[PDB]
């Protein structure tokens, strides 16, 4: 089934505990090989979408890191094309990690990188431990989309990833244009 | 009580104890003067809040 034109690669690139192992495990096309992380420094997810009639396909690879992992996980954004910066609204040591984090994506990947930012686990209102004003604050010096999330505040990821998924092809799409034969004997005119 | 440029007067002003069988400051919330805005949780453990809401 190779009817995609076109094939973006996403990292969800995030700190570790920060459930984005629960955040992508909602939005899937969950099959195949599974628990992949531990097992080089990734695990894949995929689907296909229809973009004024471009099928795009994506590749989110979701790239984690504990003590050994230096130089592949660094490695990985050779070509990376989206960013999924996954932060958790509980503490503000996560959070305090996002301007390291895009500092080397934006250090190793494609140069202009489309990137946005999700905030999982906006459901307990118990500890929330930094506000969505300076949150939104922070998005607004980098040209970054914002979004926060949550299990039964549903739609909310799915609408934002294919609000990115058809920003970054306005980027990376080349305009494409869709581009009575003589039918009967013939006499050789040729000297 | 007459005071004097630049010179410190004490002064005393007596009080009657607050009793505490009335008041229940171990569980009272503190005040917002400006209500409406995101809670952040700042972090005290059960002793130091209330000895924080006592204090207030």
């Amino acid at each position: 089934g190779y009817d995609y034109d076109y094939l973006f690669k996403i990292v969800l690139i995030g700190d570790s505990g920060v459930g984005k192992s629960n955040l992508l495990s909602r939005f899937t096309t969950d099959e195949f090989n599974i628990e992949s992380k531990s097992t080089i420094g990734v695990e894949f997810a995929t689907r296909t979408i229809e973009v004024e009639n471009k099928k795009i396909k994506a590749q989110i690879w979701d790239t984690a890191g504990q003590e050994r992992y230096r130089a592949i996980t660094s490695a990985y954004y050779r070509g990376a094309v989206g960013a999924l910066i996954v932060y958790d609204i509980s503490k503000s040591s996560s959070y305090e990690n996002c301007n390291h984090w895009l500092t080397e994506l934006r250090e190793n990947a494609d140069d202009n990188v489309a990137v946005g930012l999700i905030g999982n686990k906006s459901d307990l209102a118990h500890l929330r431990a930094v506000p969505t004003d300076e949150a939104k604050n922070f998005a607004m010096e980098n040209q970054m989309l914002f979004t926060e999330t949550s299990a039964l505040n549903s739609d909310n990821v799915d609408k934002a990833f294919r609000e990115l998924i058809v920003a970054i092809f306005q980027m990376v799409s080349k305009h494409q244009v869709d581009l009575g034969a003589p039918k009967g004997p013939t006499i050789s005119l040729t000297p | 009580y007459h005071v004097e440029a630049s010179h410190t007067s004490r002064i005393i002003v007596p009080i009657k104890k607050i009793d505490y069988k009335k008041y229940n400051f171990e569980n009272t919330p503190i005040p917002r003067i400006y209500p409406g805005r995101q809670f952040i949780q700042s972090g005290l453990n059960e002793e130091q809040t209330i000895e924080m809401r006592q204090k207030f």
